[PDB]
């Protein structure tokens, strides 16, 4: 809850970099749990949480795109406190979304 | 001919004047051994050549003498380089221990560097040349000799990325450049050392080596002038699109532009291999 | 004009080659040479050093 510092790792597998879900330990988190990572002062992004076995304990894993967006790297010492959303306000009514080739 | 056979009758008479000397129990009979070891280097016969220095050192150093018996050391190890390494290490390690006792910090660098070359080009050992390379690098800069250790852990930050992790040359090259490019002189080659260090990223990984690169780019303004960094731009854009024509062309292309150490080839050979 | 100035070029380049070769080597001696006084004199005071050690100590014995 209060946070606690982390190394981030590689996704494991095409399923879950698909699903858009950081891969995190069981010993550590559980699916469904919601965190923020910070990597600065001003980088604080928001994350979802699905545990696999593959995840060590102390660490946590993320999607290329994930990487890509957030500026997430491995090796980088990293923060993560969990977080909980505000459905009374933060519920979504209406995502619009672009969407592009991802290959040409 | 004459040379030969007088010479060594000559190196014996004395070994055995000297034996008998100190059976009679003494200055006389190191002199007469140190005299009978320069007959046996005329001679050619450089085995049992520092076997005599030795035993005149050994004899010097009953009388609590120190300095004349640490030359007495080297240069009996010195001589015992060709014949045989092994012995040649003892020695030159008896005398750094004694010049490290009495100070001597240069001597002792000296023949540390001296170790770790005759560990790596004749015997096959380069841990134990990383480390007495690490020695005498410590030791100068001690000495504030920010040359010699600048060589030293370029060599070492070389074989590192050579043999062992990536870790050692990223930190070595780093900590090189900046104490270079700050310099007036040395500025000019200082992106060299540089480039070396993105180039060991991209053995991890290609992102880590594109963070490695913008925080050059950042740090220092004429790296992204640099047409290295333009290279490795393009090779990172072929890796990214797992081409290895283009990879190869880029390569080429650098290669006719300017000719290459061998050990960038080696290197990126490693990296378009993994490119799969 | 080409040949006049591709050879002026050629004979500059050439002998800035050469006359770097052997001020080189030259460079190269030299060192060596100061090498070799730097390790005598460094025995020369080591034992100047020693000789006076003994001198001193010789005579605080004697008076």
């Amino acid at each position: 809850m209060a946070g606690r510092s982390m190394q981030a790792a590689r996704c494991p597998t095409d399923e879950l970099s698909l699903s858009n879900c950081a891969v995190v330990s069981e010993k550590d988190y559980q699916s469904g749990q919601h965190v923020i990572v910070r990597t600065s002062p001003n980088h604080k992004y928001i994350f979802t949480l699905r545990t696999h076995p593959s995840v060590v304990p102390g660490s946590v894993a993320f999607s290329l795109p994930q990487r890509k967006w957030a500026g997430l790297s491995i090796g980088q010492e990293i923060e993560v406190a969990l977080y909980s959303f505000d459905k009374a306000k933060q519920c979504i009514g209406t995502m619009t979304i672009e969407i592009d080739f991802l290959q040409k | 001919g004459m040379d030969t056979s007088g010479k060594q009758a000559e190196a014996m008479a004395l070994l055995a004047e000297a034996e008998r000397k100190v059976k009679n129990s003494i200055e006389e009979a190191c002199e007469i051994y140190a005299r009978a070891a320069n007959m046996f280097k005329m001679a050619k016969n450089w085995s049992a050549a520092g076997n005599a220095f030795c035993q005149a050192a050994q004899l010097h150093l009953q009388l609590q003498s120190k300095h004349d018996a640490a030359t007495c050391f080297v240069d009996a190890g010195n001589a015992f380089k060709k014949a045989d390494p092994q012995e040649a290490i003892n020695c030159l390690m008896r005398a750094i221990e004694i010049y490290t006792d009495m100070g001597r910090f240069t001597i002792a660098a000296k023949h540390h560097i001296s170790i770790a070359e005759i560990y790596e080009t004749e015997l096959v050992d380069v841990e134990k040349a990383i480390a007495h390379y690490e020695q005498s690098a410590d030791y100068y800069k001690g000495e504030e000799s920010n040359s010699s250790a600048n060589k030293c852990l370029l060599k070492v930050a070389g074989y590192a990325a050579q043999l062992e992790q990536y870790q050692k040359a990223i930190d070595i090259y780093e900590q090189v450049g900046t104490s270079a490019m700050d310099s007036p002189l040395l500025k000019y080659s200082a992106k060299d050392y540089f480039f070396k260090a993105a180039l060991c990223h991209f053995c991890i990984d290609m992102l880590n080596a594109k963070l490695a690169v913008q925080k050059y780019e950042e740090l220092f303004p004429a790296f992204s002038d640099s047409r290295e960094c333009k290279l490795m731009k393009k090779l990172l854009e072929a890796h990214e699109e797992q081409n290895v024509d283009s990879y190869t062309e880029s390569v080429k292309e650098y290669d006719s532009i300017s000719r290459l150490d061998q050990w960038l080839t080696t290197m990126l050979l490693r990296i378009k291999k993994t490119i799969q | 004009t080409r040949h006049s100035e591709i050879i002026k070029l050629e004979n500059s380049i050439r002998e800035l080659h050469d006359m770097f070769m052997d001020m080189a080597m030259l460079v190269e001696s030299q060192g060596e040479m100061i090498d070799r006084i730097e390790y005598n004199v460094e025995h020369a005071v080591d034992y100047v050093e020693r000789a006076v050690s003994d001198t001193k100590k010789a005579v605080k014995y004697q008076s």
